[PDB]
């Protein structure tokens, strides 16, 4: 009985808000902060030599 | 005997198949050295290490041998120079950053800039002072 | 039975320090194909006291590794020779991961154990994938207060001769001479009688100890050398907050002195939270202690044991690229660039697993 | 599908890499994020919350996808006089009851065969 059974139709889709994005959040905080600071000074230069630069 | 028998063992001393398309340090360590760290002298054995083992421990090979530098290492101050247009900020930043895990105070900060910026001033005066001379 | 495999064998006094083979419990773990683990008990301690920590199922270790609990020469059932040399002695873990067919292998130790298990990562560091040490330090021990103990009872043991010596004469030896309740029940489940009831003996060699701890000088299991050299791998340390044999203040300093890879505090260095008590030392009794020390031997073995230095974890093989040094491939048609440096299988040197695969990879094309 | 060995894990946790002389210097102070996508991970705040009203309204919602799920949600919701569907087992008085209420009723079944069986005839 179990394997006779099935699945309903879900919904298409929910609200999309039209002025929230991933790139421009509506709302603040230090976190989307965060992302665009460290993509300024880029990520960790880990640098593969044995010796220091100086 | 298990001490020869595996030193003789193809399977036991064998480079992977990549082994050759990898990146190969071609130095033991003697071109560029840690002159003034607490483990200066253990930094020094593993280089003798590496020396015995590429001559079976008969190092009148290894004088025989050619000497080579560190190529690895070449054209790294115009690499680093580079970097530093690049994204100066960045550079500058991540080349700091466990310097400035120490943090000093605000009155200790702030005589850096005052004097730093101080310093500036004077300097745009003394350029004025010339402009003055040469009129 | 079957998790449980102790190969057994008769100790050989040896004259030359190359033919010494070295014995000691094997842990099967649950799956098939797994990398291996060796670790190293405390000295003149036995290696079946770490069972019921490797053996459990809340820690669940063997899931990860299989374990090899191997002892040194001069101690337990492994071969006898009057040399301590690291360097020796870490040969002959060598020799025994060749005649076992092991490639690379994690090397684990508790107190002078551990050191036991760097020296080998420090004079073979290409077969080796980490260290896990236990209330030890790579640091000079010989004017610490517990080795002195440890130091100081194995000379009162040369006192007491089997041959004359009744059963009853060495229970009051041992309670009088040591003080220590686990050092005396370790030393008394050391006593074996051999075959045909001849006599009574310490199954480790109390001649040749006595020498190295009583002549104190660099070749002392309390000392460390600096011949010993450095230590490439991944290293990970883990002792209680109140130990006699590591100090929180000063002797985490020797782990960077010794590991270039050790990170520092609280990312390779780890402290258990405990009370002042000098049977800290032996973690596997205590469960608060040992908890610990599970979680974090799982943690090290599962995400960072085995994984590149310029990689933080595991996670990051296969999705991190390396930079690379200009002139260090011989193809000189090669464009320069980041790469992710090559893992490769734990026992890969004594399989065909990369033949295997290279034909299964022909089929797909 | 294919699912590979049961016993065998994956292989990152088998394959492993070593050290060697010289070593890298660097020491890694964090872990590199490029990009912003930690998608199929469940949240870790889901840690120790106890027991609550999400998890009644779950079990239904995973019960109904299933035909014996669907009559226990039915039943439960409509023939169990309960203050609420946080449902606590703190003893086994109702259990019991149940127990009792139907093993007693199976009793008499063997006298009823003998009235049949002594019924039949007459000894005498
Ligand atoms: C027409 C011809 C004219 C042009 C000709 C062309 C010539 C152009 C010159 C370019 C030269 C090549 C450039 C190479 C890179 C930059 C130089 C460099 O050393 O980088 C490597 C150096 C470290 O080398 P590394 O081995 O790669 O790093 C390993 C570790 O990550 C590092 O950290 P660690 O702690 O883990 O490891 C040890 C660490 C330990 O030491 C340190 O980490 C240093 C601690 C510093 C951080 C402490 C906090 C202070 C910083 C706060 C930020 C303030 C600035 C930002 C705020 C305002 C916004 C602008 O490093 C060391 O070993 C010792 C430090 C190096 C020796 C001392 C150098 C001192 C001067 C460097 C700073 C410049 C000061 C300003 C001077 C300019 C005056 C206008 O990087 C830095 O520490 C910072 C670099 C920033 C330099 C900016 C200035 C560039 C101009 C360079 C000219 C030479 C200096 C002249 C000043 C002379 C005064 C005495
Ligand atoms: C019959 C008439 C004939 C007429 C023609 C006569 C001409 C004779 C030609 C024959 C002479 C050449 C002989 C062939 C050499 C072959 C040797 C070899 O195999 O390569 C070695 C050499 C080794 O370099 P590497 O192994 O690849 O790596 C270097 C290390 O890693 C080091 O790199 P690093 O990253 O570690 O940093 C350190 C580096 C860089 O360190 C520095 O910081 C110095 C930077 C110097 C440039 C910047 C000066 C500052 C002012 C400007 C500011 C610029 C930056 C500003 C940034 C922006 C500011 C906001 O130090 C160096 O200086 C490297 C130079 C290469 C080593 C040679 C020994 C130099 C010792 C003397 C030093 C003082 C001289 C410096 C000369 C400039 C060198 C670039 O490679 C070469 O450079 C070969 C150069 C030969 C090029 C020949 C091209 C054709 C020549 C003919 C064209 C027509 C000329 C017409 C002239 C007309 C009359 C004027
Ligand atoms: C030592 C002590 C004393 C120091 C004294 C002061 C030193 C000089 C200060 C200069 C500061 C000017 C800043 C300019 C704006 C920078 C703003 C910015 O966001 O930076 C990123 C910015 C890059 O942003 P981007 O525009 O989006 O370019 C990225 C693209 O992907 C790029 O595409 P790509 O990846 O394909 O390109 C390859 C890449 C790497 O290749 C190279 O850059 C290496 C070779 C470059 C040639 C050598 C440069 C020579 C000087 C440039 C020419 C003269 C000045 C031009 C005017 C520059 C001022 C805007 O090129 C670049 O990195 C960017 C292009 C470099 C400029 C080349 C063109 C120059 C002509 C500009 C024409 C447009 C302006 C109109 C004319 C303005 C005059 C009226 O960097 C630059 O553009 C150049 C910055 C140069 C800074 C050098 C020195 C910095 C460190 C000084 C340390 C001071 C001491 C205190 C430190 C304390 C530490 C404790
Ligand atoms: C193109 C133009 C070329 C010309 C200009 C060239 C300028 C080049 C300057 C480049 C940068 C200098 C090198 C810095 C290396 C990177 C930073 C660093 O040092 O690593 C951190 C490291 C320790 O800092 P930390 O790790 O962050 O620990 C601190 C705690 O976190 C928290 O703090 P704490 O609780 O542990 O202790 C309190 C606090 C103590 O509070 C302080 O930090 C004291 C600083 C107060 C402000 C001083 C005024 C600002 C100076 C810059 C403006 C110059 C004014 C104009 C000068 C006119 C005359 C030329 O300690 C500190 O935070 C650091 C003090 C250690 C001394 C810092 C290095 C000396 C000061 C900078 C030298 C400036 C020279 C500029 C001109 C040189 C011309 C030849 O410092 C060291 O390297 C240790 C070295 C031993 C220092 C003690 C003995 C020094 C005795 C010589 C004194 C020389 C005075 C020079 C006077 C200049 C003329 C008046
Ligand atoms: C209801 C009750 C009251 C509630 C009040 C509400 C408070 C709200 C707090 C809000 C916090 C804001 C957070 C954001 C700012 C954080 C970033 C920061 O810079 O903080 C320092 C922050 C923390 O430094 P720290 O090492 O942790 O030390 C913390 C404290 O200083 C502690 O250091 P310490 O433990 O060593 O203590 C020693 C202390 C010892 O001090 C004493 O024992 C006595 C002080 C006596 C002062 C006598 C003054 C005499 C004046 C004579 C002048 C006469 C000339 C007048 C001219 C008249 C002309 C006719 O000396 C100092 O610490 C010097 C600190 C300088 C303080 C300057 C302000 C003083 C008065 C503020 C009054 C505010 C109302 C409070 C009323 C409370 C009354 C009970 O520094 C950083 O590391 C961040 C980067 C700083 C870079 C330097 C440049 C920063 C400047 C820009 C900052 C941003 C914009 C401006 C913000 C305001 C800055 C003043």
């Amino acid at each position: 009985k179990e394997n006779t059974g099935s699945m309903k139709k879900p919904m298409a889709k929910a609200y999309e808000h039209p002025y929230n994005s991933e790139h421009h959040p509506l709302n603040f905080s230090a976190v989307k902060i965060a992302e665009t600071f460290h993509d300024f000074i880029g990520p960790e230069q880990v640098s593969p030599h044995y010796e220091s630069f100086a | 005997s298990l001490h020869e028998k595996m030193q003789t063992d193809y399977l036991w001393v064998k480079d992977h198949s990549q082994a050759d398309s990898w990146a190969k340090a071609r130095t033991h360590g003697y071109n560029y050295i840690a002159h003034t760290v607490p483990n200066k002298k253990e930094r020094y054995e593993m280089i003798w290490r590496s020396m015995g083992k590429s001559t079976d421990w008969e190092l009148e090979k290894f004088r025989l041998g050619k000497k080579f530098p560190d190529r690895g290492n070449k054209r790294r101050w115009f690499k680093n120079l580079f970097r530093l247009i690049k994204n100066p900020m960045g550079y500058i930043f991540w080349k700091t950053y466990k310097a400035r895990l120490a943090k000093p105070s605000l009155i200790v900060t702030s005589m850096f800039i005052g004097f730093t910026l101080g310093f500036i001033k004077l300097k745009a005066q003394s350029i004025a002072y010339s402009k003055k001379q040469y009129a | 039975s079957r998790i449980i495999n102790h190969l057994r064998g008769d100790p050989v006094y040896q004259d030359n320090t190359k033919d010494v083979s070295l014995r000691g419990t094997f842990l099967r773990g649950k799956y098939d194909d797994l990398p291996t683990m060796i670790f190293f008990t405390e000295a003149c301690d036995l290696t079946a006291n770490w069972i019921p920590f490797f053996t459990n199922p809340q820690y669940d270790i063997l899931a990860h590794r299989n374990v090899w609990l191997l002892n040194p020469r001069n101690f337990g059932n492994s071969d006898r020779h009057p040399s301590f040399d690291l360097q020796e002695m870490s040969d002959d873990v060598m020799r025994f991961m060749y005649s076992q067919k092991i490639s690379m292998a994690t090397l684990g130790g508790h107190g002078i154990g551990g050191k036991i298990a760097l020296a080998v990562g420090c004079y073979h560091a290409e077969r080796v994938t980490g260290v896990f040490s236990i209330d030890s330090s790579p640091m000079d021990q010989r004017y610490h207060e517990a080795f002195k103990e440890f130091k100081g009872y194995v000379n009162a043991l040369t006192e007491i001769n089997f041959k004359t010596w009744s059963d009853k004469d060495v229970k009051v030896f041992l309670k009088e001479n040591i003080k220590d309740p686990k050092w005396r029940s370790i030393f008394t489940n050391n006593i074996s009688k051999n075959a045909k009831t001849q006599s009574d003996s310490f199954n480790f060699e109390i001649n040749y100890l006595n020498h190295n701890l009583n002549f104190n000088k660099a070749d002392s299991l309390g000392n460390w050398a600096v011949k010993n050299g450095i230590y490439t791998g991944r290293a990970h340390f883990i002792f209680p907050e109140y130990s006699r044999w590591v100090h929180l203040a000063t002797n985490t300093l020797p782990m960077h002195k010794v590991c270039a890879r050790v990170k520092g505090f609280g990312h390779d260095i780890f402290y258990v939270q405990g009370d002042e008590n000098p049977l800290n030392h032996w973690v596997y009794d205590f469960e608060n202690y040992a908890n610990v020390v599970a979680s974090k031997l799982n943690k090290f073995l599962h995400s960072y044991d085995g994984v590149h230095a310029l990689l933080k974890d595991r996670t990051e093989i296969g999705n991190f690229m390396i930079p690379d040094r200009i002139k260090s491939r011989n193809d000189s048609k090669h464009i320069y660039g980041d790469y992710s440096p090559a893992h490769l299988h734990h026992n890969w040197r004594f399989n065909h697993i990369y033949e295997k695969h290279d034909e299964l990879d022909k089929k797909l094309n | 599908l294919q699912w590979g060995s049961l016993a065998e894990r994956p292989m990152v946790d088998r394959v492993m890499s070593t050290s060697t002389w010289p070593v890298p210097y660097y020491q890694r102070l964090f872990k590199a994020y490029p990009i912003r996508e930690k998608k199929d991970k469940m949240s870790l705040l889901l840690s120790d919350i106890d027991i609550d009203d999400t998890n009644w309204y779950q079990a239904k919602d995973f019960l109904r996808g299933s035909f014996r799920g669907r009559q226990i949600v039915d039943y439960v919701e409509n023939n169990i006089a309960s203050n609420t569907y946080i449902l606590i087992q703190q003893d086994v008085a109702n259990m019991a009851k149940a127990y009792v209420h139907d093993i007693c009723g199976y009793i008499d079944v063997a006298n009823k065969e003998n009235v049949r069986i002594l019924s039949k005839g007459d000894l005498i």
